[PDB]
């Protein structure tokens, strides 16, 4: 009110909004494969000279089935991260399955040093694959050492990008540290070069109810209160909008069920108080806001009462009826009275009366009075002209 | 909440405009206060709350339809429930918009109408001007007829007939109201238009207003601060435009309805508390009385209008000159069917032989 | 024969659930009473032609035994550009996009009871040749009512093929009817079936068949080929979230008033 | 603080803000002007009907029966003094719609019939002024039975 | 025809601004109806000619 002395009445103030309590995330199960459906998983890989190339499709593109294993020393892509791979959607990934020497792992990296790799696996100028180092000695290990994984490829013609050393008798577990057989698992993939029909994996959280929480359902972010909904969605229907096209009903992606959505309870705050010098005690109420919430943020209360228009605070309910002193709503007004404290009552609509009607009864006035009653009316307001320029 | 719902930087950006929020809330605040004042002003025009006596000996009339029903927990007149039932719409807070319930509730609003009816029937206009004075209904009607230039004898000589017409008329209006619904157009129109305006306001949140999207979080999540600031800035302009427009429409409609409320109050204090002589104001035809009725967001009036029915052509003359002295009627008019001359009331054929008392002398034949 | 549509071509435009709402929508649609060419796939003549794909094509037929095994979506259908394959058997579809070189008659062609009055498979031209590929997939081994069981004609399979901005969808609805004549006067909605953003071009559309047939009795196979258009449709929702009625906003003045 | 080619942009934004405020202010203004003008017409009519002459309209010129009015110039407004007549004390009496004198019904020329309980009198309808029920007070219309 | 007279590009752009003009048409039509209603009520107060 910009004044040190407020008058008797009710005055609006800052609104009250229920704060979010936490966030909750729900997302679906197994999804579509571009990446490493099987390349990272097998007991036998293809030949080094016939380095494998697999097109992978339509199982879960899960790094939670690949990144879960702690065997890999480092799997962190230069351009992306496996942790953030959940949201990322791919177009196609190719599998480089073959067996090479333990010292030839980094030889698979782009711009490698050493011509041993080019003969068996040429490095493309635009490689997006991610070098992954995972223990693979036992899988390729042989009792006498396998020579089948030979590097006899010595074509004199130059080797192009994906157009299609032998210091050990074979791959033996007795080979020294770094000299053991190794298996290359690189997710060589292209994005937007092929049509997108795939997406990555996801993660889920727990479930809550009857709380103002932040919800994410298949990307459906928002804030509100969720509750089990008796509504019956269609088998292929997941979202529910109101007449004004506002989401009200959602279906849990993991467990089939429809949940209601309700905006977090809120409403205006109005302060009831008599004149300052009459008393410094004040009565505060929340408009259309139940006091099931009010202890959020004097929050103790100890003097509360629910009303159709709201659940006020600080005023003591009175079951008698008196003349309205300060309008509140739903036929409730508050006043300061006896020790003196603000009270709330119901409309004493007036002096109940019963005129003695009868068939042959007349009440003629025997006397009169002259009464002068004032009356005021606006006539004109101060004129005003504004010089635009 | 509506503009930058749960977005601090959005709210911080809006602070540039600053005070705009305060005026809009104040404008609406005034409107809300006006609504309660209007309803209270038109209805709460009785110091006391009179009650209808249990003995309904109103000279043969029945008012059961308009009288409250004690058995009904909502002590409303039967018509009121009919009016309440006919009015048909949801609307709840979604994005900051809220609805403030009216200060008065239909339960007590009905009491005003109940008390007003009792005072009217049991005390006529006396309670309007001050202390309520009981008056037998039959006599009260006689006073009304005197107001419209009809002598009391007409009412008493045909009291039984009038009762049947009045009671039948009340029965008829019920069925007309129950059958058709176009009568409630005005009240229904206000709700629909008011509801329609809110819907459009909410829908406007979906428009990008030339921005990349209409979802603030999406813009915030994607774009970096500088670019995101520009996008939201445009969104603030568009959203702010919608609010000030809607509030303006609310102000105009509130301005119009307020005038209607004042008109209702003028009818309320004149067509009910008294017998207005304004032709066609309190219903078509000559006016006798009125009965208010509480309806949602509005009010319904029951004008009781007198109407001449059957006419017979007569031969008349301005005056009569008896002994060289002209005679003029004290009231009414001279009329002869063609054989004898009669004087009768201006609005009912009650022939009476012309006599000295019924007339007065002035001038002579020639003038 | 240019037969006329009555109420078909209605499908849910979104997964959104609306109850007792007269939601209005703008999208590719089959205009009400917009008439559609009729094709009778014959077995001495033949009526299995190549038709354009004008950004949304509606299909419906009363066939049985999956005589129309599937369809071919692509640009060239000659392995110059990747082409789709929709051939479906009693088990499932084998959706396939590859640089595929087809043939003049690239369907399996079960010519049962045709000439020698028996059952046989004289060719397997479905896989003419897949020179090279970019993606392939076989849907879930379901069992949908595609085999030969007429009884009272109920195999009213409606297909709408929408491939917008790289997302390709499939809406259909098994429509059990009793009238064996031209499309009955009924209202139904094609529920979404599958989305597969194959991203390929499509601007042409040859269907597939399952059955030198000179003198052989004609083929009791018939179907419709409608084309959706971008139109504003006033759509109904019952208490269920099911489309009970629909109205076009440009068919006639009366409908436009409803839309307005 | 800024060279021309970008300074107008900042200027342009300010123009929109200030111009928008003027519209809000001006748009807000004339709405009140219509309201007060509507109120003014109400006041003018009250002056014409409650001051220049007595008005029979009930409660329009003050509470209760209206006798006359007096205005008073006030800053930007007008103040009325509604001199109203109000009954004070009422003692109710038994009545009768008509009097059967000699088989012919009688009704008052004006007023109303009342009785202390023994005799009967007729008096005006807004102040107890009993009088003997004579022929001049009343008039004949029909017979008693009806 | 006032804002984006005969320009689909302009017509598409205003669509991003909600349906502001749609309210304007409704208000204007309401004004037009009021005029006809006003004229009828003030004059046509007697049915018989
Ligand atoms: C409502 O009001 C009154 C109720 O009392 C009724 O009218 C009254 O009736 C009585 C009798 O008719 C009137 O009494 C009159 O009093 C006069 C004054 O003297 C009185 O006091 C002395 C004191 O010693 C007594 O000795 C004396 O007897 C009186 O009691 C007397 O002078 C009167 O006597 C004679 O004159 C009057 C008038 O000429 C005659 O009517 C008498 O019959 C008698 O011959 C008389 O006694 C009293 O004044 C009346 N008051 C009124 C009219 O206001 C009404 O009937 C009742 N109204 C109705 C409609 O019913
Ligand atoms: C969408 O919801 C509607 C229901 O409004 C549903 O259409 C069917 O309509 C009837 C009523 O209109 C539904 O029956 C009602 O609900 C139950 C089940 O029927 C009962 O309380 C009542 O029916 C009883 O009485 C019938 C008398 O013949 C019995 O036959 C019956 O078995 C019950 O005992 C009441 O009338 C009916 O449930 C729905 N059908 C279904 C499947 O809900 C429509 O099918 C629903 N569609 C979807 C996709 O949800
Ligand atoms: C215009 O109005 C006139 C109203 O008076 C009509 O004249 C009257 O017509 C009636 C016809 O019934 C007549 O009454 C006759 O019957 C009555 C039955 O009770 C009786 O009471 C009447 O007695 C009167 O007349 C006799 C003489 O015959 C007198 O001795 C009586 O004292 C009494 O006055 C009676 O005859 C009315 O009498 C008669 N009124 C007069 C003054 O004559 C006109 O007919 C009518 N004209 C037109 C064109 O409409
Ligand atoms: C995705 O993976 C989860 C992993 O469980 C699947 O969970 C579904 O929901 C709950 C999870 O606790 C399970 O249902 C339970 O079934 C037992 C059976 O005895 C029953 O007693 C419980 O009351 C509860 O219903 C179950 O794992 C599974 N529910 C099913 C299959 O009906 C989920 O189904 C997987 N699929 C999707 C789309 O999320
Ligand atoms: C807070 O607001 C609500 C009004 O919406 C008031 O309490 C509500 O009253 C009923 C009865 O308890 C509850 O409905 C149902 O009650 C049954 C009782 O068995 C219960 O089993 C159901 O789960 C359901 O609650 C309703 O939930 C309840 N809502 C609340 C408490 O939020 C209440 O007056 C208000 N709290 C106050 C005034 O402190
Ligand atoms: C008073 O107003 C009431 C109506 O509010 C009038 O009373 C009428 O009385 C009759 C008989 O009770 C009702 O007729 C029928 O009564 C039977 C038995 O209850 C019922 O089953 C029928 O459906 C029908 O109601 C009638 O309903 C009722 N209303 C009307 C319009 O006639 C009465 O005429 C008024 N006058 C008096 C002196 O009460
Ligand atoms: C009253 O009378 C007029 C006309 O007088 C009628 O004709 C006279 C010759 C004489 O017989 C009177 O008693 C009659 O009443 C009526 O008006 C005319 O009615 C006729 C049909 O009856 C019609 O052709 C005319 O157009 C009407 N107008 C005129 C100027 O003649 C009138 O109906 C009667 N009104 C009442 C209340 O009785
Ligand atoms: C009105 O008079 C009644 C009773 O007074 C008696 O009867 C009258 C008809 C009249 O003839 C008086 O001169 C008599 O002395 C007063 O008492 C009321 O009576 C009615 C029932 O008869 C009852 O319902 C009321 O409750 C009674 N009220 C009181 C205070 O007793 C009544 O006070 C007088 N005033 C009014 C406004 O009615
Ligand atoms: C049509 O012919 C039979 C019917 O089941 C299936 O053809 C082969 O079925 C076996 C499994 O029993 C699969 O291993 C083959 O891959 C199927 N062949 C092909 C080309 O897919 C098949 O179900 C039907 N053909 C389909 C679905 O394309
Ligand atoms: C794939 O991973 C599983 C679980 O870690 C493992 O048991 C298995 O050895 C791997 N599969 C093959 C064929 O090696
Ligand atoms: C302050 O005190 C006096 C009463 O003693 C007074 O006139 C005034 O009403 C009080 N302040 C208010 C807001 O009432
Ligand atoms: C008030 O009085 C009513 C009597 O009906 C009683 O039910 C109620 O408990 C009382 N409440 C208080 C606070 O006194
Ligand atoms: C099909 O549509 C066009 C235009 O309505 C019409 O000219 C033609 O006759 C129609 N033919 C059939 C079979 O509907
Ligand atoms: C029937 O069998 C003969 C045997 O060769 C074969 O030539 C002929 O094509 C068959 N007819 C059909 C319709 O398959
Ligand atoms: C398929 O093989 C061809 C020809 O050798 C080659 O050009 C192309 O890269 C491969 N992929 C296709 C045609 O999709
Ligand atoms: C499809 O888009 C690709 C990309 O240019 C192009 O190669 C092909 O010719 C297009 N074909 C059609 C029918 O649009």
């Amino acid at each position: 009110l910009k004044s040190f002395t407020v008058e008797k009445g009710i005055y609006q103030t800052s609104n009250f909004r229920v704060q979010p309590t936490e966030s909750i995330v729900r997302f679906p199960n197994i999804t579509n494969l571009c990446p490493f459906g099987e390349v990272f998983n097998a007991t036998r890989f293809a030949s080094v000279y016939a380095w494998n190339r697999k097109r992978i499709s339509n199982c879960v593109a899960d790094y939670s089935v690949l990144y879960n294993s702690a065997s890999f020393s480092t799997f962190k892509c230069y351009g992306v991260s496996p942790t953030k791979l959940n949201d990322l959607c791919f177009t196609n990934v190719y599998a480089d399955s073959f067996v090479i020497r333990g010292d030839e792992v980094r030889q698979i990296a782009p711009g490698q040093t050493g011509k041993i790799a080019d003969y068996n696996y040429k490095l493309p100028d635009d490689f997006t694959g991610c070098v992954i180092a995972w223990n693979s000695n036992n899988l390729d290990s042989k009792v006498g050492g396998n020579y089948n994984y030979l590097y006899r490829l010595f074509r004199k013609s130059n080797l192009k990008p994906f157009e299609r050393p032998l210091q050990s008798y074979g791959f033996q577990p007795t080979n020294g540290v770094g000299y053991q057989p190794y298996r290359v698992v690189v997710l060589s993939f292209e994005l937007l070069h092929a049509p997108a029909t795939v997406c990555g994996p996801k993660k889920s959280t727990n479930l809550v109810k009857n709380k103002c929480v932040n919800f994410n359902f298949n990307g459906l972010t928002g804030t509100g209160v969720l509750t089990e909904s008796n509504k019956k969605f269609l088998p292929f229907q997941q979202f529910g909008r109101d007449i004004a096209d506002t989401t009200d009903a959602v279906r849990d992606p993991q467990t089939l069920e429809i949940l209601d959505i309700t905006p977090c309870s809120f409403g205006g705050v109005s302060v009831i108080t008599p004149g300052t010098n009459t008393s410094n005690q004040v009565a505060v109420l929340y408009q259309g806001v139940n006091c099931t919430e009010v202890p959020v943020a004097y929050s103790t209360g100890s003097n509360v009462f629910q009303t159709r228009a709201g659940c006020l605070i600080g005023a003591e309910h009175v079951n008698n009826s008196y003349e309205c002193d300060i309008p509140i709503g739903a036929g409730i007004c508050a006043s300061y009275q006896t020790s003196q404290s603000i009270i709330a009552y119901t409309m004493s609509l007036g002096a109940e009366n019963s005129v003695a009607y009868s068939n042959n009864s007349i009440a003629i006035p025997t006397n009169f009075t002259i009464s002068v009653t004032t009356e005021i009316l606006p006539v004109s307001m101060t004129k005003t002209s504004v010089d635009c320029t | 909440m509506y503009i930058c719902g749960d977005s601090t930087e959005c709210s911080n950006l809006l602070l540039q405009y600053g005070s705009f929020c305060t005026q809009l809330n104040r404008a609406l605040t005034g409107i809300a206060v006006e609504q309660d004042k209007n309803t209270q002003e038109v209805f709460a025009q009785v110091k006391q709350i009179y009650k209808t006596p249990p003995i309904k000996d109103f000279g043969g009339f029945n008012f059961s339809q308009i009288l409250p029903d004690p058995s009904k927990p909502s002590k409303r007149s039967f018509i009121e429930d009919l009016l309440f039932n006919k009015v048909t719409l949801c609307a709840q807070k979604f994005n900051g918009l809220t609805v403030l319930p009216p200060l008065l509730t239909d339960e007590m609003i009905a009491q005003y109408t109940s008390a007003l009816l009792a005072g009217t029937i049991t005390s006529g206009w006396t309670f309007g001007a001050g202390a309520a004075l009981q008056i037998p209904f039959a006599m009260q009607m006689a006073y009304r007829f005197n107001g419209i230039g009809v002598t009391q004898n007409v009412l008493y000589e045909n009291q039984k007939l009038i009762a049947n017409q009045f009671n039948s008329a009340i029965g008829k209006i019920q069925d007309s109201l129950s059958s058709t619904a176009s009568a409630l157009g005005k009240l229904q129109d206000v709700v629909n238009q008011n509801a329609q305006a809110l819907n459009t306001l909410v829908k406007q949140l979906s428009s990008n207003f030339g921005a990349i999207s209409s979802v603030l979080n999406d813009i915030l999540s994607r774009l970096d601060p500088p670019e995101a600031e520009v996008q939201i800035d445009r969104l603030i302009t568009g959203r702010l435009q919608s609010l000030q427009t809607y509030v303006t429409q609310q102000l105009i409609r509130a301005a119009e309805i307020r005038a209607s409320a004042n008109l209702a109050a003028t009818k309320m204090s004149e067509c009910v508390l008294g017998q207005s002589k304004r032709v066609d104001f309190c219903g078509k035809g000559y006016h006798l009385m009125s009965f208010p009725q509480s309806a949602p967001h509005g009010v319904v009036f029951l004008h009781v209008t007198y109407v001449p029915a059957q006419e017979k052509n007569f031969t008349t003359a301005p005056a009569i000159c008896h002994d060289g002295k002209a005679h003029f009627p004290r009231e009414g008019v001279f009329v002869s069917n063609g054989t004898h001359w009669f004087v009768t009331q201006r609005n009912f054929y009650e022939p009476q032989i012309i006599t000295t008392d019924n007339t007065f002398v002035s001038g002579n034949c020639d003038v | 024969a240019y037969t006329n549509s009555f109420t078909r071509g209605v499908y849910y435009p979104d997964k959104v659930f609306r109850s007792s709402v007269l939601h209005s929508t703008q999208d590719l649609f089959l205009p009400f009473f917009s008439n559609v060419t009729w094709f009778h796939a014959i077995h001495k003549r033949f009526d299995n032609p190549v038709l354009p794909f004008n950004d949304g094509v509606y299909f419906a037929s009363t066939e049985k035994s999956n005589i129309i095994r599937g369809w071919i979506f692509g640009t060239t259908l000659d392995s110059k550009t990747q082409s789709l394959l929709i051939v479906n058997n009693a088990t499932n579809v084998v959706i396939k996009v590859c640089e595929f070189q087809f043939c003049n008659d690239p369907f399996l062609g079960v010519y049962y009871h045709k000439n020698n009055k028996s059952w046989m498979e004289s060719e397997f031209r479905v896989y003419s040749s897949a020179n090279n590929c970019t993606f392939e997939y076989v849907s879930q081994p379901f069992l949908m009512d595609l085999e030969g069981k007429q009884g009272n004609f109920k195999n009213l399979r409606e297909f709408v093929f929408k491939n917008i901005d790289g997302y390709f969808k499939i809406y259909s609805k098994h429509t059990p009817i009793n009238l064996v004549r031209d499309l009955p006067q009924g209202f139904s909605a094609l529920e979404p079936l599958v989305d597969l953003p194959i991203g390929i071009n499509i601007t042409r559309f040859q269907t597939l068949l399952a059955l030198s047939s000179s003198g052989w009795t004609a083929g009791a196979a018939a179907y419709y080929v409608g084309y959706l258009q971008p139109r504003t449709f006033l759509l109904k929702y019952n208490e269920n979230g099911t489309i009970t009625d629909a109205v076009d906003c440009a068919l006639d003045p009366l409908s436009e008033t409803k839309c307005t």
